[PDB]
């Protein structure tokens, strides 16, 4: 946002929302930071908002600065001759059994799992659970009914706590945000808890800044992004905020 | 212009579907939407006192047995993408290679910093990916600036093909247009709606996630 | 078994004494410069040992030393430095 306000040369001033975490259509009523924009209280929103068709009707979206997902995190005399020559052999085999041992020493299915679409459908009971009156669970009861309602008693309330819940045993899966839980990974105490594969990504979309219906600024607003990604300015902001420590 | 944007901008075209590199110059002068591709770039690249002295001696063949299985032991045991100094000033051996009047040279040429690669890369252009991949496959090129995505397909396809490190400039492909048209919202729309099922996967059977 | 497969200066004697052991030494430096004063100022001897190995140019001392024909190249420390890397 300080670059942003540098080139366009606009004034502003931050508030931060009561009502609502990201925004939910209830009643037909969007609140948190969209909902506002809805009501023109506020002309921007900046933070971690996920594009989505849903949002995109009442807003507009400018161009994704950063890419993202839905992912999932679980806790990590001839005769004598001839013997000699067998037993040369035998040597020469027991060497490259030898050589080769010490050169060895030297050297889920995912969303759509068994476990998962037949949850505590199996001899051990699983369980894996979500935020609330987010976007990744209001894409999860669109794509699969079932595997949304098994997921209401797993619900938790906020990035720490499935972590540490996941630590003592109390969860087994716990399906958030990509972007954010990478960052959770890297920044762990110890290498404890891990991504599934190595890096999954489900509906690949991006992160969006909020504007007005129909702004005028939008053809300005995004224009700026694509000249941040062209010089490179993200690589060191993200070197500088999203770098990790575990690999 | 030329090309693409030079037939589109004619009039003889109406929208081009292709993997379309999304740059600064071509947002000013056409419209995109979504793009339906996530990759950067890379480089590929081609691959009784006679006892007591029994004994003794009997000792010194167990050492030296030992020592050789030692010893055989250790015997049978024991570039990095655009930071490589023998690129930054390379010379006849190292050939780098882009294709010419590419998004690639144009996004070269903008950062001066590497106006000596712009300076060899001049000499070396060719017209397709098909030609530099011949090229490289007779070993008459040693590396070529190239998308990530098409490369690791062409991997998979052939097993010498071998890629690099680094992955930088993380654009995307999208799909070009006329100017402001009403075939840009639902059009953007329908690609976001694709994105957000498993269309795209399904794709990626069809054509990307299959290996040779 | 196994931890064993895990694992003088410029007053030197082959310098004080160049071309004075069984294997003849060599080594020089480019003229009209500092470095040639300053050992001109500390060794005689030593400074006019170096007057047959006189170089030109800094490629030409490596050339030189990697064909064989000198020794050792005695020079600035900051460029050689840049060249060694
Ligand atoms: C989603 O929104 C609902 C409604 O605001 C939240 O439910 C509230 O939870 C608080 C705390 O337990 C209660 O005091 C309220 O009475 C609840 N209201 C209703 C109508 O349910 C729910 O907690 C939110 N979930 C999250 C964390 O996103
Ligand atoms: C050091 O300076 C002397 C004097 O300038 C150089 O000797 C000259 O060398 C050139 C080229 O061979 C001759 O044309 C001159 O006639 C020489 N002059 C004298 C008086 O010797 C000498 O080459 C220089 N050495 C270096 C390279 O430092």
């Amino acid at each position: 946002l300080k670059k942003i306000s540098k080139s366009v040369k606009f004034t502003y001033d931050l508030y931060l929302v009561t009502n609502g975490k990201h925004g939910k259509k209830i009643n037909g009523t969007w609140n948190g930071m969209i909902g506002e924009v809805v009501m023109k209280r506020a002309y921007m929103a900046v933070g971690s908002l996920t594009i989505n068709e849903e949002r995109s009707e009442v807003v507009d979206f400018s161009v994704p600065f950063i890419e993202t997902g839905i992912s999932v995190m679980v806790s990590r005399t001839t005769s004598k001759i001839m013997v000699s020559v067998w037993a040369f052999f035998a040597v020469i085999f027991l060497a490259s059994y030898t050589a080769n041992l010490a050169a060895f020493m030297i050297q889920v299915s995912g969303l759509s799992d068994k476990k998962f679409q037949r949850p505590n459908d199996f001899s051990p009971p699983f369980r894996f659970g979500t935020v609330p009156n987010g976007s990744t669970e209001r894409n999860i009861r669109n794509n699969y009914a079932e595997m949304h309602a098994y997921m209401g008693k797993f619900n938790q309330r906020g990035v720490d706590d499935a972590l540490l819940s996941l630590k003592t045993g109390k969860l087994d899966a716990f399906i958030y945000d990509a972007a954010v839980l990478n960052y959770m990974a890297g920044r762990d105490e110890g290498c404890k808890l891990v991504t599934i594969g190595s890096g999954k990504v489900f509906a690949s979309t991006g992160y969006g800044i909020a504007i007005q219906k129909d702004s005028g600024w939008k053809r300005q607003v995004d224009l700026a992004i694509l000249q941040l990604f062209g010089d490179g300015e993200m690589e060191e902001l993200e070197a500088l905020w999203l770098t990790g420590i575990c690999h | 212009w030329n090309g693409m944007m030079g037939e589109l901008l004619s009039g003889q075209a109406d929208m081009i579907v292709a993997p379309l590199t999304i740059n600064n110059e071509r947002a000013q002068y056409i419209e995109f939407s979504k793009p339906f591709k996530y990759q950067g770039l890379t480089i590929l690249v081609k691959k009784f006192s006679a006892r007591i002295l029994g004994m003794v001696w009997a000792g010194f063949a167990m050492i030296i047995v030992a020592s050789y299985t030692a010893n055989l032991a250790a015997f049978l045991v024991l570039i990095t993408g655009i930071n490589d100094p023998r690129l930054r000033n390379p010379s006849d051996k190292f050939i780098y290679a882009t294709v010419k009047q590419s998004s690639v040279d144009i996004y070269f040429r903008r950062q001066v910093e590497l106006s000596t690669m712009y300076r060899h890369m001049e000499k070396h252009n060719y017209e397709s990916a098909a030609e530099a991949i011949q090229a490289v496959r007779d070993n008459k090129l040693h590396a070529f600036i190239w998308d990530s995505a098409v490369l690791e397909f062409e991997a998979s396809q052939k097993c010498d093909l071998v890629t690099t490190g680094e992955l930088f400039f993380r654009s995307g492909f999208g799909i070009g247009m006329r100017k402001d048209s009403p075939w840009k919202q639902n059009v953007s729309l329908s690609i976001l709606k694709s994105h957000e099922n498993g269309f795209m996967e399904d794709l990626d059977k069809t054509w990307v996630r299959y290996q040779e």
